[PDB]
């Protein structure tokens, strides 16, 4: 072993006639003739082969001579092993032959020398990689050339999904994918995600590429299992230098997902600038509805950022539209109280009063929410402190369930009635004790008058579903 | 040797105040219209109108042709011919921005627009309105 490790041939000679044995093996599992084919000496390989060396041996972690000659880039140990008896189809530990362990680096003349004699390139490893997925990742050119003078074909993919066109665009190698678009790699090349050449692309960042893809006359509109396009995968990690020219190049205008979803809810979720005015040139509509009925316009309210109240203006939506809930933009400001994008809102004129499908106003949700916040800024729009819900319940009955004690005490103060019966005969006294709440029930029991009834159905008020 | 045309406008729908493209007949060897119902009409032969001849006439006299263009949608043909009626002085630059939205609006068929309540038509201002 140190004789190999340190390329001495002159004392190989005694220790082999003298005695020894090839077969022994280091706790790698390694043979003399593994070392001197790591090495690099010729001599050593040469007297222990004379010896009587086995040519085919398995290491411990499960590699082969060849595979190591082919790993450390040696031409004339590559040459006399294969000379001399072997065979490149042999698998690992890990089924990879000395093609994959080869392009696993890109040596040029060992595979040629390999390819020379009989190989089969066409071949699966561990994962089923092609030798032309593990080329993929090197971005070496003609690699690939040689790969394709033997007619690998990219119509092969790997369990995943993935294609070379995918690991090409993966780790973005341009002149990689100038090599392989004269090997017409199919543009409906979908893994079970479902996802297109585009969307790598959306996702990563790599750019240069998109050009590449519309050298073949690529498609924008291309839809997998969820229905997504490359400018959903595009917003959904945005790099905006792509889209800004897909949409002159045909983009989608008002494509929707399986969830119904558009990009201009999404943009507007995760707050930007240029999207939205980039999908408003070219034709973004925020009153699309969802397969629950809430538009761009909504979702976008909800988060309720700083420059979405200024963009909203310039695109025409109903003010206040209602979902299946009943939901008006007012309904989801109030839900995530934001007194900025509320006031605004109320500057463009919606309806202080809005109530819901079921009868719940602005207020009762504020009430559920307790932000008294959100009652002041409703209370300066002149929304009714008394506003009964359809079932009888009132500002008071709903802070009381919600227990927010502040928000009642601001109620009552402002004129808020505490003695209205609901459909169930509780007043906020008798919720305030059913529930336990002591601080609220010592204001509502006093300013409540006597309970209209002798007697427990809760109040909670709708949210759209996920 | 027998084709399809189609004709959209620009309207407006009484679900909510806004500007869309709704067509309003078709054309197989005959016209074919359809009212506020969504239904439409049995086939007949088209009939014309004096001003419409007049000026369809005026217009086409000096109408900007492209022929055999390199394109692949509705988008790009809408860039090349806003360019092109900037390159003829057809109309002043600073229209297309307005223009571009115009020609970019969802074009929508019939079975949506009972959901929709019908549609009537509406005029483009310069704001956008």
């Amino acid at each position: 072993h140190v004789a190999a490790h340190c390329g001495h041939h002159r004392v190989a000679k005694v220790l082999l006639d003298k005695g020894a044995k090839p077969n022994s093996r280091a706790l790698n599992g390694f043979t003399p003739l593994h070392i001197a084919c790591k090495k690099n000496h010729v001599r050593v390989m040469e007297l222990l082969l004379k010896t009587g060396a086995s040519i085919d041996a398995v290491t411990e972690s499960g590699l082969t001579p060849l595979h190591v000659a082919s790993f450390m880039g040696h031409l004339p140990i590559v040459k006399n092993l294969l000379q001399r008896g072997a065979s490149p189809n042999v698998s690992n530990v890990k089924v990879e032959t000395p093609l994959h362990m080869a392009a696993r680096a890109g040596h040029t003349e060992v595979a040629k020398y390999l390819l020379q004699n009989k190989a089969k390139v066409n071949a699966k490893a561990k994962d089923d990689q092609t030798p032309l997925h593990c080329a993929a990742r090197i971005g070496h050119t003609n690699m690939v050339k040689l790969l394709l003078e033997n007619n690998a074909n990219p119509n092969l993919a790997t369990t995943a999904g993935h294609t070379p066109l995918h690991i090409a665009a993966r780790e973005g190698h341009v002149e990689t994918v100038l090599a392989l678009l004269e090997k017409e790699a199919s543009q409906a090349c979908m893994t079970k995600k479902g996802f297109t050449p585009l969307h790598v692309a959306a996702k990563y960042g790599k750019v240069r590429v998109a050009e590449l893809l519309l050298e073949r006359d690529a498609h924008p509109n291309a839809a997998g299992k969820n229905g997504l396009t490359p400018l959903h995968v595009a917003v959904h990690h945005n790099n905006l230098d792509i889209v800004k020219l897909l949409l002159p190049r045909g983009g989608s205008p008002h494509s929707p997902a399986w969830n119904g979803y558009t990009p201009l809810h999404i943009a507007a979720k995760q707050n930007q600038v240029e999207v939205a005015r980039s999908l408003l040139q070219y034709g973004g509509s925020a009153n699309a509805e969802s397969v629950q009925g809430v538009t761009p316009l909504h979702l976008a309210a909800q988060e309720g950022h700083a420059e979405m109240v200024a963009l909203l203006l310039s695109k025409q939506a109903n003010g206040n539209l209602g979902n299946k809930s009943g939901l008006t933009p007012l309904h989801l400001v109030a839900q995530e109280g934001h007194v900025p994008v509320a006031d605004v809102l109320i500057k463009h004129g919606v309806m202080v009063d809005a109530t819901t499908r079921m009868g719940y106003t602005p207020l009762h949700v504020a009430s559920h929410y307790g932000n008294i916040k959100l009652v002041k800024f409703l209370l300066q729009h002149q929304a009714d402190v008394n506003a009964k819900t359809k079932l009888g319940y009132s500002p008071l009955h709903q802070a009381a369930q919600q227990g927010h004690t502040d928000i009642v005490t601001l109620l009552l103060k402002n004129g808020a009635s505490p003695n209205e019966v609901s459909s169930d005969g509780t007043t906020p006294l008798a919720i305030a004790k059913r529930l336990g709440y002591i601080s609220v029930t010592d204001v509502l029991k006093v300013v409540t008058d006597e309970t209209s009834f002798v007697l427990h159905r809760m109040s909670f008020p709708e949210t759209v579903d996920e | 040797h027998k084709v399809y045309v189609e004709l959209q406008e620009l309207v407006m729908d009484e679900k909510n105040q806004e500007l869309r493209w709704m067509e309003a007949a078709r054309w197989v060897q005959l016209e074919e219209n359809l009212g506020e119902n969504g239904a439409w009409g049995r086939p007949h032969l088209s009939h014309l109108t004096f001003w419409s001849l007049l000026e369809l006439r005026r217009v086409f006299t000096k109408g900007t042709v492209l022929l055999d263009l390199q394109e692949t949608s509705l988008a790009g043909v809408a860039n090349q011919l806003l360019d092109r009626f900037i390159f003829e002085d057809q109309i002043r630059p600073q229209d297309r921005e307005e223009l571009l939205r115009a020609l970019l609006l969802k074009h929508s068929h019939a079975g949506e627009l009972e959901a929709l309540g019908g549609v009537k038509p509406a005029v483009l201002t310069r704001s956008g309105d």
